[PDB]
């Protein structure tokens, strides 16, 4: 997780997927002084085990495309580092039966 | 005529017969090709 | 937008390539045509006055029910293993009081369905009672009974365990307001009820709520889809009788990347 | 009857007609130009139109499957034109996809080799994966013969000719491009559908395409599939009067242009002169299906009148799509002027006599309303409680307002009948702009005198309709299920509550709301006399008078 | 595929559109001259004689309820509880 | 003349989920035909004598496997448009692609 | 194209699915073998039905020449005739399914021959096969 | 988005329910980003080809649909009513079958 | 060469039929339209196994009519020729041109240029048969040929095939 400042160069960054496993991020500063996730309106999120997945899954006989998406770039994608396949709950406040259960799977 | 129907429809219509009045104010009658242009300006005083 | 958008047997809501919009229809299953406006009382109010409403003390002289009410008043007053039961329920009730206010706003008026405060005005007068002769019930009679309620009040049945969290979730705001209008001091002091009455609500609710619950094959899409657009043919350009009005929601239905009054509200630190 | 298994539509799949197959399929060469005229006799030259395709007029041709016009589908035909074509509304792909293959050799610009290409190869999903590799070989445009392999750039085959792939820009209806040393300005000849053709089986796939259902090369045309009368129709003026379709005019025109093409491609062809009559057969091809482009040329038939192309037909509202499919006319319909009664239930629906005696239901006969079907049946059409046909196991129809046998008839179980609405019968009443769930309600039928509709007073503001002039549609249901579902479901007690407001939509309205108020002030008393013929005045009153 | 008799989710009552449509299908049987098991008292649509085969919950007929993944819930009209 | 039945009449009828009412509105009381598609090429060629039985379809040759089904004349021309215009609209009584 | 090549239609890959949704290994069979099965259900089917070919058939056939001629040829070219004799041949040679069964119901002495008829092997099969197809014709029963 | 569409119509006096703006703006959101109702949106997706079709670019729409040889379910609304056949819409979304072991209770 | 193959069918009921031992009737009405049949795509359908115990499952009602769709899942023996494929059958006809041979319920014709030349047809010979320099084959005799091409027809499937190459023909 390397923090640039201002930005990498292109001849640089080239080399992210050249140390494998591993994986590497990209943050840049003017864009992490304030924590996103403590906002209001943005919801505890929570990963998920691919047994817990495997089993949301199964408990609804869904079959992921099924599901509700988010972007690999968005900003709470990115702050909790997900993955192309991972899933996330969010749990937040209904106005009608007071907490709704809802997932979004990251690709 | 011709295979050149790019003129404008709607000059000289079928002259109403319904009432008197209603005769009258077709021949009086004035139209304006094109949400400015429908507006009631000063100038129509 | 929305035409292929159906409430699922299960009670989920998809459309015409099975992605899950929303898993239960509007968050709660139900149907808007069996909704009105209840007042949860709980949210309301100081905890002091709160508490000299719903706070019961069976080993006090001043904080007790007046054995007007029950026919076992004496015979049961001082009953250590109860007022531990009464704590329970009160314990509960504060979770839900301090949680209902974790709706910071306050406005104790929603939609809800179940009429509770008409189904008893029914019973009033189904069984006439008498603002004199004292109740019958059980301590345990009320309060287990609500308990055995909650557990019927079933949206979703599935058997493992995803699936009766999902249960209580989506369920719980209304719990409250069950609770709000069963708590053993008011249905006692307020409407002497009786052990019949009593069985006859709790079977009428759980009758009424399943009858309250989303049928599905209901086109929702083409539904929510006119629902929205009417108040919106209703309206004038004119925004008489900040871009507003009619051109605003274009302007967002568009997702406009410009709007012409753009604005942005912040609010001040803490302190 | 068809011995052939009834079924329903599991599964659309799209491709497009292969040339070969579309000259397979044809059963009509449509070589001839002329209309029919067997040089001057008339009938219909097996040349054009009619070769044995389909017939009007009760004419069993239809390639002699008979059958005649109503059970008889068009029958298409073919014609092979000299030379090929581009297709109108493809030279927007055709010309990136030039972009992304070379030419003179014909082969990919990009191979398993180039990582980023890797992943992009990989989505699955024939659109998004077109996508990303334009983006990609719309660059490089040299098809190495010779390149340094994934080692040592010091030695060096794929495909061959290495000559620079031009880049193509829109100027009309004509695509050109500059080969480059030093460019090359030409004007790219429809050699294209050679290279497709050549493009490897392996390649196609590469792309979003299918070997056996579409393969780029069939997006131009070699031998033309032409639609039959059905589809271009003819309006005559009884039978003795011509009556041509816009189209019908527009395929001689481009059998024309194609006759003289050829007529220039088997004589003195000044090389120059040639292709001012290609982009003509092109120009008459591009009409055909869409007459409302770019380069202006309009294509109006002798009078001024547009044409319409095959695409206009569909231009939603009124077109076909929007127009005839989406949403179309009718039959068991109806329509007149509405005035309020209030003295009908609020599911009623006063309707005009004349309308009774119009609309039918057919009921089948049993042994429960013989009875009264039997009084019903001899009344006549022209009576109210009447009938207007009677319908034999044996698939045809007695018209109960002449033969002979009127009063005679004894009925059989199992026939249907079709009867005149009756009181209390769901119908579907609507009043459009139809933007509500109650835009559309069913409603029990009650006849009564004049010439129209008699709906109730609260009932107003859900349609949001008046009475100072408004016209409103009805229905009439057909089935038995029908009838089940518009009271299961329409029927107007279900809708007092709207779902979009967990709100009634129909209150009191004018006198009866302005009144109720007077009527309610502690001022207003009422004595015996009226207090009497008001308790009366109350259906549902329980007989019983209070203190 | 299948799903046995047990395990079964769905609504243990009859949405209106099922009610619906099984009053409509009986009702065309019936007019198809075939047999009713009640006794119409003065009743004569057979719609309402269904609508009372269904109070009494007399109406031989199997709902299938299809789940969107392509299994399936059968239920009779027997079964499904007709309040209303 | 006959009433036209619009989107926005059929939208409504939709919300109230009468399904069987629609489908009978838009083939009994108007349209309706009955085309005989192929079982190999989803297309309407089938020379269909109905009376020496003879259905065929040549190009694909074929006179065994041969559907019926009940769709609105209109919606026929749609597709002989369709076809006209060389794209290929196949029909599948069965499901091919899976997953 | 369609050839011998074993490159038959999409429609019999030795992996088909069961009635009741499962896997299951292609059903290769042999004539004689074939004559059972049929005779098998023919019988148990003229069983309950009552609840020495050319007879059966006008009753239990479509009243189906067809069966007459199955029946016949069947039976004058089956290449065997015990269900246990048949079930050693399975009990052993348990190849593509294809194989197994031609091998069985049609006639072959030498290796040469078979490797013959059947030009595609060669390397798709190890040569002690050839053991095995001289143990063929050395269980190719008697006359 | 909720919010902002409630304010357009609670500033002319107007209610309307939670579940159906929900429902609306979930359909927009869901998708992974914002799908505008317009030609440059739902219109586009991997939904139906019939349906789309019913919708502004009706003949260009398909001209890219046989192109890369789309598939259609038929699974939605449009669809059937284009073929003439019941839609899976309430009174339809469901079979009803004679089950023959009661049909022996049943005599 | 015979298969089983695990497939279905559907078939429509009118109402009247609609009693209480249906099931039976089903069953013995499937056999009417399977055993016997014969498409292209299926080859020879011969026989239908178990048939007692055969499974039906719920049927669906039409919505239009009252009648009744179900969807018949079964399986059977069947017996189709394919290109390159090898078998033998009695000799049935025999000309100057070739000779006709029957697989079965099947008629398989060999093309007097798709034969081994030295084989010519014998003349005034009783029975009628082809000459070789040694063999004779007539009739009676049992031939092993190779199915060249099979043509698909209405309820019947011909074939056309060949005899040329070595160790084929009589036996
Ligand atoms: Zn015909
Ligand atoms: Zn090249
Ligand atoms: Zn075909």
């Amino acid at each position: 997780i390397f923090i640039y400042q201002n930005n990498i160069t292109p001849s640089a960054n080239k080399m992210i997927p050249t140390v494998s496993p591993a994986i590497i991020e990209t943050f840049q500063e003017s864009d992490l002084v304030v924590n996103i996730t403590h906002h209001e309106l943005v919801p505890k999120h929570i990963r998920l085990s691919d047994g817990e997945k495997s089993q949301l899954l199964q408990r609804y006989k869904l079959k992921e495309s099924q599901l509700p998406r988010i972007q690999r770039e968005d900003p709470v994608a990115r702050y909790l580092g997900l993955k192309r396949g991972q899933v996330v709950k969010i749990i937040r406040r209904s106005e009608t039966s007071g907490r709704y259960a809802s997932y979004r799977i990251c690709l | 005529q011709k295979k050149a129907m790019s003129s404008r429809a709607g000059v000289s219509q079928v002259l109403n017969r319904y009432t008197y009045s209603s005769t009258l104010s077709h021949l009086r009658r004035t139209n304006t090709p094109i949400a400015k242009p429908r507006q009631l300006h000063n100038t129509h005083w | 937008a929305l035409e292929d958008i159906m409430v699922h047997y299960d009670g989920t809501t998809r459309n015409s390539l099975g992605d899950i919009i929303q898993f239960l229809y509007g968050e709660d299953g139900l149907d808007g045509t069996q909704v009105e406006r209840q007042t949860i009382d709980t949210i309301p109010g100081s905890d002091k006055a709160f508490h000299k409403r719903y706070y019961v003390d069976l080993m006090d002289e001043k904080n007790s029910i007046k054995p007007d009410v029950i026919e076992y008043a004496a015979d049961i007053l001082g009953d250590v293993e109860l007022q531990k039961e009464l704590n329970s329920e009160y314990e509960q009730l504060v979770s839900d009081r301090k949680f209902l206010r974790e709706f910071v706003n306050g406005d104790h008026n929603w939609p809800l369905p179940v009429n509770l405060r008409r189904i008893i005005q029914n019973a009033q007068q189904i069984f006439h009672l008498d603002r004199a002769k004292a109740s019958d019930l059980t301590i345990p009679e009320i309060i287990h009974g609500v308990r055995d309620l909650c557990k019927k009040l079933f949206v979703l049945r599935g058997e493992n365990e995803l699936i009766k969290e999902a249960q209580q979730n989506a369920t719980s705001l209304f719990q409250c307001l069950v609770r709000a209008r069963l708590a053993t001091r008011r249905i006692l002091e307020e409407f002497r009820l009786n052990r019949d009455a009593f069985e006859w609500v709790l079977g009428t609710i759980e009758a009424q709520f399943q009858r309250s619950l989303v049928h599905p094959g209901e086109m929702v899409g083409v539904i929510a889809a006119q629902s929205i657009g009417e108040p919106a043919t209703q309206m004038t350009l004119n925004t008489f009788h900040v871009t507003l009005g009619v051109p605003r929601l274009k302007e967002i239905l568009n997702v406009a990347k410009n709007i012409k009054t753009p604005a942005l509200t912040v609010y001040l630190d803490r302190e | 009857y068809s011995s052939a298994p009834l079924r329903s539509v599991k599964e659309v799949q799209f491709g497009l007609l292969s040339p070969e197959e579309i000259r397979a399929i044809s059963v009509v060469k449509i070589e001839y130009p002329e209309i029919m005229d067997e040089s001057r006799q008339r009938p219909r030259e097996g040349g054009l139109n009619d070769p044995k395709l389909g017939s009007i007029d009760r004419n069993f041709k239809c390639q002699t499957c008979g059958e005649g016009m109503a059970e008889c589908p068009g029958h298409f035909g073919h014609m092979e034109l000299a030379k090929p074509v581009f297709h109108i509304g493809f030279i927007p792909k055709i010309k990136k996809v030039c972009e992304c293959i070379c030419m003179n050799c014909g082969k990919l610009l990009l191979d398993e080799t180039n990582p980023t290409m890797a992943q992009a190869i990989r989505i699955r999903d024939p659109k998004k994966r077109f996508n990303a590799v334009w983006q990609l070989c719309k660059t490089k445009m040299v098809c190495e013969a010779d390149a340094p392999v994934d080692e040592y750039s010091e030695q060096k085959s794929r495909g061959g000719c290495g000559n620079t792939q031009p880049v193509v820009r829109k100027d009309g209806m004509k695509l050109w491009g500059t080969w480059k040393d030093a460019q090359p300005e030409r004007k790219l000849l429809t050699e294209i559908l050679n290279v497709f053709k050549h493009i490897s089986p392996e390649d196609c796939f590469r792309l979003g395409f299918n070997e056996d259902y579409a393969r780029p090369e069939w997006m131009i045309i070699t031998v033309l599939p032409v639609p039959p009368p059905q589809v271009r129709p003819s309006i005559a003026m009884d039978e003795t009067t011509q009556g041509q379709d816009d189209l019908t005019h527009k395929l001689s025109d481009i059998l024309k242009a194609n006759i003289n093409v050829q007529k220039l491609e088997m004589d003195g062809s000044p090389q120059h002169i040639i292709n001012e009559v290609e982009q003509l057969l092109q120009f008459h091809v591009a009409t055909y299906m869409d007459n409302d482009i770019a380069g202006q040329p309009q294509a109006l038939q002798k009078s001024g009148r547009p044409v319409k192309a095959i695409r206009a037909r569909l231009k939603g509202k009124e077109g076909r799509l929007r127009g005839n499919l989406m949403g179309k006319r009718v039959d068991f319909s109806a329509r007149t002027v509405i005035s309020g009664d209030p003295n009908l239930e609020l599911d009623q629906v006063g309707v005009p006599i004349s309308i009774a005696k119009t609309l039918s239901y057919p009921e089948t006969v049993t042994q429960y309303n013989i009875h009264r079907l039997t009084e019903y049946v001899r009344n006549g059409p022209n009576e109210h409680p009447g009938a207007k046909y009677v319908i034999r196991d044996n698939g045809d129809r007695i018209d109960l307002r002449y033969h002979k046998r009127a009063g005679d008839i004894v009925l059989q179980y199992g026939w249907k009948v079709e009867r005149h609405l009756m009181d209390d019968d769901p119908v579907l009443f609507n009043r459009q702009p139809s933007l509500h769930k109650m835009s559309m309600m069913a409603h029990r039928v009650k006849v009564m005198p004049y010439s129209t509709f008699r709906l109730n007073l609260s009932v107003t503001s859900p349609y949001n309709a008046d009475f100072d002039g408004d016209e409103m549609n009805l229905h009439v249901p057909q089935s038995e299920e029908t009838r089940a579902e518009l009271s299961q479901l329409c029927a107007v007690p279900l809708q007092i509550v709207s779902p979009q407001s967990n709100k009634p939509v129909m209150g009191i309205v004018q006198d009866t709301l302005c009144g109720v108020r007077k009527m309610t002030l502690r001022d207003t008393f009422i004595e015996y006399e009226q207090v009497m013929n008001m308790l009366f005045w109350v259906p549902s009153w329980d007989g019983v008078v209070p203190q | 595929l299948a799903i046995l008799k047990e395990e079964r989710t769905t609504t243990p009552y009859l949405t209106k559109y099922e009610r619906a449509r099984i009053l409509g299908t009986r009702a065309l049987q019936i007019s198809m001259n075939a047999p009713v098991l009640v006794d119409i008292e003065g009743e004569t649509d057979p719609l309402q004689i269904a609508m009372k085969e269904l109070s009494q919950r007399k109406i031989p007929l199997v709902i299938r309820r299809y789940l969107p993944d392509g299994s399936y819930e059968d239920w009779g009209c027997d079964e499904l509880i007709v309040d209303n | 003349g006959g009433l036209r039945f619009g989107e926005m009449e059929r939208d409504c009828m939709i919300a109230h989920g009468a399904a069987g009412f629609l489908k009978e509105r838009l083939m009994e009381a108007s349209d309706a035909f009955r085309v005989h598609v192929c079982g190999i090429c989803g297309l309407m060629s089938v020379i269909a004598n109905l009376k020496k039985n003879q259905f065929e379809c040549r190009s694909c040759k074929n006179k065994t496997n041969i559907y019926q089904l009940h769709i609105p004349y209109a919606a026929k021309l749609l597709f002989q448009e369709l076809m006209a215009m060389n794209i290929a609209p196949r029909l599948y009584t069965e499901r091919s692609g899976v997953s | 194209e369609n050839a011998t090549l074993l490159r038959l239609g999409p429609e019999f890959a030795l992996k088909q699915y069961d009635h009741d949704g499962n896997e299951h290994d292609l059903i290769a069979l042999s004539l004689s073998e074939s004559r059972l099965l049929i005779r098998e259900a023919l019988k148990a089917r003229s069983r309950a039905r009552n609840g020495d070919d050319d007879e059966l058939a006008k009753v239990t056939s479509g009243a189906n020449g067809v069966v007459k001629k199955t029946l016949d040829y069947l039976n004058t070219f089956a290449r065997f005739k015990d269900e246990e004799t048949c079930t050693a041949v399975d009990q052993l040679l348990h190849l593509h399914p294809f194989e197994i069964a031609q091998l069985s119901s049609l006639g072959c002495e030498d290796v040469d021959e078979a490797i013959t008829l059947i030009p595609s092997l060669a390397a798709k099969k190890e040569v002690n096969l050839q053991r095995i197809l001289d143990e063929l014709n050395r269980l190719e029963d008697p006359y | 988005l909720y919010k902002e569409i409630l304010n357009v119509i609670a500033f002319d006096g107007s209610y309307v329910n939670y579940r159906h703006m929900a429902l609306l703006v979930d359909v927009m959101t869901s998708r992974g980003y914002l799908m505008a109702i317009t030609r440059h949106g739902i219109n586009r997706a991997d939904t139906g080809a019939l349906m789309r079709c019913s919708f502004e670019e009706t003949v260009e729409i398909l001209f890219e649909a046989g192109a890369a040889a789309e598939l259609d379910d038929c699974r939605g609304v449009s669809e059937n009513v284009m073929l003439g056949q019941l839609a899976p819409m309430g009174t339809g979304a469901f079979d009803v079958m004679i089950d023959e072991k009661l049909l022996t209770s049943l005599p | 060469m015979f298969f089983l193959k695990d497939l279905s069918l559907i078939l429509t009921l009118h109402p009247s039929y609609f009693g209480p031992q249906m099931n039976q009737y089903l069953r013995e009405k499937l056999l009417t339209d399977v055993e016997g049949t014969c498409t292209g795509q299926f080859g020879y359908i011969v026989t239908v196994l178990d048939g007692m115990n055969i499974d039906v499952g719920k049927g669906r009602i039409i919505p239009g009519s009252g009648s009744a769709e179900f969807e018949v899942k079964y399986r059977a023996v069947v017996w189709k020729p394919f290109k390159g494929e090898v078998v033998d059958a009695i000799v049935s006809n025999v000309s100057p041109i070739g000779f006709f041979a029957d697989v079965g319920p099947l008629n398989v014709f060999v093309s007097t240029r798709l034969i081994p030349d030295n084989l010519v047809y014998n003349p005034s010979n009783s029975p009628p048969a082809y000459m070789s320099n040694d063999e004779l084959i007539t009739k009676g005799s049992k031939v092993r040929l190779k199915v060249v091409g099979t043509r698909t027809d209405v309820n019947e499937i011909y074939a056309i095939g060949s005899i040329k190459e070595d160790f084929l023909g009589a036996i």
